[PDB]
């Protein structure tokens, strides 16, 4: 079993401000062969279906807004959005699918500060 | 009606689409059960052999393409595509070099016997053909043909334990 | 008249008397004791891959232009051969290619079916390179271009270059046979092992492309079929791989 | 941006096999079909892929030896089969398909299997 | 590679069959009552019908059996005490005297072989040689009785084999006792000629080969339908 | 493919009447080896994950109320409620699980009727 | 090999309209190999069957005997059999459907209007 | 004095020079022309399916009752044994039973393996009838009892009874052995195939029962090892399926 | 229980007492009725040969000591201490050189043939098992150990007047 742990807390800041999340992962998730990522930022709204933000860490889903933009190389993935909006809200996940099995994150809450 | 006997070829352009197929098990299955090995087998409670296939191409001389006959063993699943019944048992037939195909069905079973009232389906045998490629023709020629199919026995077979045909119902007495 | 083959014992196929080219004038074989820069014995499979694989069958109309395939991808998905190819790391293996065309009397046409050995293909931006998705399909046949193709990871098309940027009349230095449907309807090619090494990777390493052109444009009149079908079938002969046992 | 439905909720009982099925938009030719676990309390977990194409069904070991996974292809149903079933087991059952090798593209729309002893 | 030793001829058509059951009393009454009579045929019983007409000549002997079993009468005037009851079968050849009634002239004929039978003891039997005056019987006749073209058509008067009567031989003045016979037949050293394929529609007639057009089988879902299929499961996957 | 028809509309009926809906299947869906019924009656809250009332139309799940009580044998499936909530609003499907592909139903919306 | 013997003994029924004479019974044994029709009552069709071995006995005569061979499609009959009936690994356990030897069926040929006879 | 044993050429196995009961006086071998009620030749797969297939070790400590395997089940997930039995319908093979103990000179006890053919068993409930999960697991050794079994579809599992009804010591009739540690540390048993029919599936009839019983309970001091481990292994001998192949 | 198979040898110090000891009757004697032989010899009205004994000891490799296996004639009385054993026909049996010990129990009578049901109690021969020595073992060794006793039939036997068998009661038939 490989899993990844997210940051401790939810982001917990104010509308508006450049949110800035990282992924720990608990192994490698790079295949040299190939120089791929195998990790995802996902997105749920709840009550809905889930849906990621960006896939392999360096393309961003087509349809995405261009204010998520994923990074991180190697064991360590982070993300970053220029616009936090409140009608984002959902849980934020960064799962793996590099190999069984594909575990999900550790889930992100956007709460209220307002 | 007669079209019951004439497997029909389409021209046009078939893509990998399937022609025909069916399961072999005769004195059972509704295909067989009305022929002459069927009609023989049904008396006989206990029987077991070799079953002979033979296809004939009713078409214009001036008719070429090809088809992929493919058989799959009791246990296995029907082709479902054109590429899982290559992988499997197959022969590809071409109408242009050949006109009749046969192909002798084999008899592997765990026992010896096989029995007319026996609920054995899916463990009995597929049968089925393919477009390997279209039916090309001259101007002039037509663009559609038939198949003909002939079913018979093979050298060794047995039966066993005769018992009363199912195919006459009435025990009344005529007059 | 007629003749039939049955390899595998679950591949029947039929024939008439024509004329059949043997490659550069040798036969397929096995690997002898003279030849070899590795240890372990070769494992010899024979008993499902020498059997007939019968492709698609391609529509000839009038203003087609050619084909090609990629050997030995084209036999990726085609039953124990492409379970062999995955399985093993090493291969060494020849071929018999059967070409066959159905036309009626009042067809007409000719076809030239080539072997060319590595016969690699340019791009059609000069500067870029092209990608492994352009160059050959698991089993289904590349057609040629009339005219200039303006991709930009795309194999050149244009028929008269035939790809390797040499003239297209001048093809037939490689083995090759004619199919003119005025008197033949049939071609068949026998090609042995060709490479500097004695054996490497399936997926690695296209050993041959098959290509099929028509010089004389196929023509009919309005009642009859509006295309030709042509078949091709492969029968790998001889095929080798590696040793999975210790010594 | 393709649908995807599944059978539907059903209000269950205990020990009483509940199977969860899925429709399809796509072909099944190496591509891959699975679940996942909503739960607030235990939050999201697999519970099964399986893969058209590839003739490979796989279960967690959290159910290894309780639920088996069935489908049929021409059909385009899949089932997940479960036993011993459970009340605390009830979850919104999201179908996840992939139509690459490792990707996970489009979601469910939700089933709910929750039950009363 | 195993046997067939069930499926020959002799082994085919040895098996006997209740080709005949009736019931006859034994004291006043409609005096067509008091007798049983029955003309020895194959096409009257239709799972032998379609056993015998797979092929076109026959030649075989007939072993005939007969079960009688008797039984007491309700009424009035019931017989107390009654010795035995004994019966008379008699077998009519082609063309010999045939009754028209109990306690005729005809059951009493020299060219009529007949059996006594006592009850208590095993069942009779007799067996009938090939008595035709061609080389074989004919289950299909294709023409006319007389040579006009005209007559009855599908008739051939070469496969007569005769008739059987069964009456009670003792005279009964206390009340009556019904009794009950079946007809047991079998064919014997067989000889078959000329296949033919069996009987699709069913039976009409006894006398003619009529029948109502019926469909050549049954009924299926698509040409490329295989029967049923199976779930997915272990093995599956 | 093989899929299944609910039934035309939705339940569109008052507060706290028993509800009965039927499922048309376009193929058998009994396996006569062992006497199954591959077919589910599902439920989807709104936003959250779904899940199934009864599984085999014949064995209601653990934890599920009395009130459901699945039916049906051969193509034909049912489904009743003896007492019909406003709280369980959801999208019914009755989900097939025979044969690949797993087909979902077709939905059925708890519409308002007060 | 299967070596079965009957004996049959009858008596007068009390009542009334006894019988005061008579003449015999005579008893109708039927053997039915396995996979033969079965009566569901008495003087029913399956009783004339040409296939079901019978042995008609009169009162006062030895016992009737018969004899049957080893009639099993197998080559031994098993007393102990571990397993099922079908390969599903499930179904009736213990039984094995290759030693069935058939059934026995007795009744009487005699139709009697007097009185009853036990 | 030690003697090694390569069978596969995967396997490799150590013994002492020990006594060995040939089943019923008979050595398994292949079926002759003689016996059969089929037709299709049998296939004969000897590559892979004569491999010792060393299951896991068991702990006899002095509370325990004694173990049962049913055999040909035991071996359902066992590598190409398993495949064989998946794939075909009709099979036919005999076993060769190795049971080797490691207990030290201080250790003290007294075991009975025993070869049951046909052992059927009865249930708790003398009313019910007992079901597939609770007469064998897959390759789990499963316990025999002290005291009365209570269930409603599980196998009474009173040792003093065997499961069979009849004695547990008279069950020295079948094919046997006796283990004692303070003699002897190892058995072996051979067993032909025992049927009244010459084929059957693997699925459907388990041929026999193999049942570890000890009668002298295990002793020992404070400072030693508190359990003995038994190792069992199976090697198949003869193994014989239906052919898959048309005549 | 199992407890019934297991013959206990205890440690410690038993100066000469006694281990087991039983009478040879089989077929009659409650020890003997329910073995093989012995519900073998029950379907007989008639029996007679002679009963052969195997005794081994199931204890640890380190363990010595010796016992004394006594057998007194028909007509005799059993040996009450070890010195009367002695006297009489002994054989001892070292646990320290042999595992086992055999013993065949010869037949003399003054027929030719006993009788599963006769009264001839204390006219059937005895068997006993005598302390000769005690159980020594070194430190690490448990201090009990175990004798199992194997009976059996030897190369003469002869049986008569086959009968039914008292161990089944039941008249009733099976459903």
């Amino acid at each position: 079993y490989i899993e990844a742990s997210q940051s401790p807390s939810s982001l917990a800041v104010s509308v508006g401000e450049k949110v800035t999340m990282s992924c720990k992962s608990s192994q490698s998730l790079l295949y040299s062969s190939n120089q791929k990522n195998y990790l995802a930022w996902f997105q749920q709204k709840p009550g809905q279906s889930p849906k990621l933000l960006i896939y392999w860490a360096s393309t961003r889903e087509s349809g995405v807004p261009d204010r998520f933009t994923g990074s991180g190389s190697g064991t360590d993935f982070t993300l970053t959005i220029s616009s936090v909006k409140a009608e984002d809200l959902a849980v934020y996940y960064c799962q793996q699918y590099y190999s069984y099995p594909y575990t999900f994150g550790g889930g992100t809450k956007l709460k209220i500060k307002r | 009606s007669m079209e019951a006997y004439r497997i029909p070829v389409t021209g046009g352009d078939q893509l990998h689409t399937q022609v025909f197929g069916f399961q072999m098990q005769p004195g059972l299955n509704s295909v067989f059960k009305r022929t002459l090995l069927g009609e023989i087998l049904n008396y006989y409670a206990h029987w077991s052999g070799s079953v002979k296939l033979t296809f004939v191409f009713c078409g214009s001389a001036m008719a070429t393409g090809k088809f992929l006959l493919a058989y799959s063993p009791p246990g296995a699943s029907p082709p479902q595509n054109r590429k899982q019944a290559m992988l499997g048992t197959h022969v590809i037939w071409d109408v242009g070099l050949q006109s009749s195909c046969v192909l002798c069905i084999p008899w592997i079973s765990q026992t010896h016997y096989r029995l007319v009232q026996q609920d054995e389906y899916t463990s009995a045998g597929y049968v089925t053909c393919w477009y390997q490629t279209g039916l090309i023709v001259p101007p002039g020629a037509p663009p559609s043909c038939t198949i003909l199919c002939f079913a018979s026995a093979c050298n060794d077979f047995s039966v066993r334990n005769l018992r009363d045909t199912p195919f006459i119902e009435q025990t009344q007495l005529l007059q | 008249r007629v003749r039939s083959i049955t390899l595998g014992n679950s591949t029947i196929t039929t024939q008439e008397c024509a004329n059949v080219v043997v490659g550069y004038g040798v036969w397929p074989s096995y690997l002898q004791d003279n030849e070899a820069t590795a240890e372990d014995q070769p494992t010899q499979p024979d008993v499902a891959t020498c059997r007939f694989y019968t492709l698609d069958s391609i529509q000839w109309q009038k203003e087609s232009d050619g084909w090609w395939w990629k050997f030995p991808e084209a036999l990726k998905n085609m039953g124990l051969f492409g379970q062999n190819m995955e399985y093993h790391y090493l291969g060494r293996s020849g071929y018999t290619i059967h070409v066959q065309c159905n036309a009626s009397k009042f067809h007409q046409g000719c076809l030239l079916v080539v072997c060319v050995p590595e016969a690699e293909m340019g791009c059609s931006d000069v500067e870029r390179e092209v990608v492994a998705a352009s160059l050959s399909s698991e089993d289904t046949a590349k057609s040629f271009s009339r005219t200039e193709s303006n991709g930009q990871h795309t194999v050149q098309t244009v028929v008269y270059n035939a790809g390797m940027g040499v003239g297209v009349g001048n093809l037939t230095i490689f083995p090759h046979q004619w199919i003119n449907l005025r008197t033949n309807n049939s071609a068949t090619i026998v090609m042995p092992y060709i490479n500097s090494v004695p054996m490497d990777n399936m997926f690695r390493h296209y050993n041959f492309t098959l290509m099929i052109i028509p010089f004389a444009k196929l023509e009919y009149t309005e009642q009859a079929s509006n295309y030709v079908p042509i078949t091709v079938t492969v029968a790998p002969m001889c095929a080798e791989y590696n040793g999975l046992r210790l010594a | 941006e393709v649908q995807l439905q599944q059978s539907g909720p059903e209000l269950a009982r205990p020990w009483a096999s509940v199977k969860i099925s899925c429709q399809a938009f796509y072909t099944f030719s190496n591509y891959g079909m699975q679940w996942v676990k909503q739960s607030p309390g235990q939050g999201l977990e697999w519970i099964g892929p399986f893969y058209p194409g590839n003739a490979d069904t796989s279960y967690n070991q959290k159910f290894k030896g309780k639920a088996t996974l069935t489908a049929d292809k021409s059909s385009s149903t899949a089932y997940m089969q479960f036993s011993s079933l459970t009340s605390e087991d009830s979850a919104v059952y999201y179908c996840a398909r992939v139509v690459a090798t490792t990707d996970f593209d489009y979601w469910g729309q939700g089933t709910t299997v929750t039950v009363s002893s | 590679y195993h046997s067939r030793t069930e499926s020959s001829i002799e082994n085919f058509l040895c098996r006997a069959a209740c080709v005949y059951i009736a019931t006859y009393a034994s004291a006043g009454g409609t005096p067509t009552e008091r007798y049983a009579s029955w003309r020895i045929n194959t096409r009257q019983m239709v799972q032998l019908r379609r056993k015998f007409e797979l092929f076109t000549y026959l030649r075989f002997d007939m072993e005939i059996t007969f079960v009688i079993t008797s039984t007491q009468d309700p009424g009035t005037q019931l017989a107390q005490d009654m010795p035995v009851l004994t019966h008379q079968i008699m077998y009519i050849p082609p063309g010999g005297p045939v009754p028209n009634s109990a306690t005729d002239f005809a059951w009493q004929s020299s060219t009529n072989p007949s059996i006594f039978w006592t009850e208590g003891c095993a069942p009779a039997r007799m067996s009938v040689p090939f008595i035709s005056i061609g080389n074989a019987y004919s289950n299909f006749y294709d023409g006319w009785s007389h040579f006009t073209q005209e007559g009855v058509y599908g008739f051939n008067s070469l496969n007569n084999m005769g008739h059987i009567y069964v009456r009670h031989v003792n005279e009964q003045s206390l009340g009556v006792s019904t009794s009950t016979l079946r007809v047991y037949f079998k064919p014997k050293h067989v000889r078959a000629w000329v296949p033919r394929p069996p009987r699709l529609s069913p039976y009409v007639k006894s006398s003619n080969v009529n029948f109502k057009p019926t469909a050549v089988t049954t009924e299926r879902k698509d040409i490329n339908d295989v029967g049923t299929l199976r779930p997915v499961g272990y093995t599956n996957h």
